């Protein structure tokens, strides 16, 4: 697997780092900080070893470090490194890739 | 009944009046009076109220096609009903 | 796969448009804003690559892109592409296809 | 599978056409319009493809288009064609199939 | 399969007919009609295909017609032939069967 900061996933999950959130709009209106919710969007930095759920051999986990993912609205655990905050997730609850 | 001049007063109550009013005052066509008025209108008397828009759509389909003024007698006209009435 | 707006599905997710509601009936009456609820008619737009779901080799969606198909009513995801909506299903959930 | 009004059943699902309802009894008595309730005879219109559920190969389904049977009291899903009402099961739901 | 009245069931289900209930003792006296309540004792009239539980080729039915067995309690489908009525039940909830 790939680790970062020290860190390394077991199995598939996989490490997303949450995008920073939006406090003005594309006017001059800024945003209260109460109100933005919780960003879906984020980038992988961390990826574990394999899927061991898979019969026989383990499969790989299907993306990639460096990539922009759609992340779900309920899943996802907390994890502190270096005292800033990260999600680990696993790989089935990726919604979608995005592609440049 | 009681009057409200110094000379009493006959009247004649003629047609047909059950004394109710329109539900919502976007109806009013005549300005003078704030009165509703047609003219070869069609009826439609309807025993239990009507909410369901399934339930009004074709009476108001007919009076189009047709080009005449529609006035709908029943228990009571719910919130969707009267959003499209109004509305159209 | 097919991307779609620098989106991509991953596994064996479809994402679709819903087509307009309807406000004006056959006759010469509009329908409140308030009163079309919800379409089931929808359009794909993007493929996911494969199945995870089948053993051994993954298999692919059996849908392709460009189809018309009869959305459940309860299910779906509902995702944001330059403001405008998008609802993503997997492919068990798709409940028919239209023919022409 | 078999298209029937521009649409085809995915999968297993299948399209099946709910029969009309008796008005008159044997006699001469005709009877109430809410009392007859739901009727369980029903014909099929249109079939889906194969079983997904099958491993490996797809197994298709046990009926074709034409026969009678016999539906449960609680499943179905509804969809409308031109109007007319049709109702939707899966391959394994139905009960049982009626023989000439 | 084995066709019964004008039916067949589908898969393993099996049809069978409920015995009369008994309304006199071992003695003269006679039991009311609203106490013997239901009966576990039925004959099989008609068998389905195979069971399609069974992955790969599918295994015929444990029973055959002209058998006596006995049902369970609780559960059981109703389905009305000829204006009599008779139950459909899955293979595997027959709880025994005769021998003579």
């Amino acid at each position: 697997g790939q680790a970062f900061r020290k860190f390394l996933p077991l199995f598939d999950r996989v490490l997303v780092e949450r995008s920073a959130a939006e406090t003005v709009t594309k006017g001059g209106i800024m945003l209260p900080e109460k109100s933005q919710g919780k960003v879906l969007q984020a980038t992988v930095v961390a990826v574990g070893s394999g899927s061991k759920g898979k019969g026989g051999e383990i499969q790989p986990v299907s993306v990639k470090v460096g990539d922009k993912v759609l992340l779900p609205e309920y899943g996802g655990t907390k994890v502190v490194l270096d005292d800033k905050d990260y999600f680990l997730f696993r790989d089935g609850d990726i919604l979608g890739k995005y592609v440049d | 009944k009681d009057g409200k001049t110094l000379n009493d007063e006959l009247e004649i109550i003629e047609g047909m009046k059950f004394d109710r009013g329109y539900i919502s005052p976007y109806f009013i066509n005549t300005s003078k009076g704030q009165k509703c008025e047609f003219q070869d209108a069609y009826v439609l008397l309807s025993e239990k109220k009507i909410s369901s828009i399934q339930s009004i759509v074709p009476a108001l389909e007919i009076a189009n096609a047709h080009r005449k003024p529609l006035v709908i007698i029943a228990e009571d006209v719910d919130g969707e009903a009267l959003s499209t009435l109004v509305l159209n």
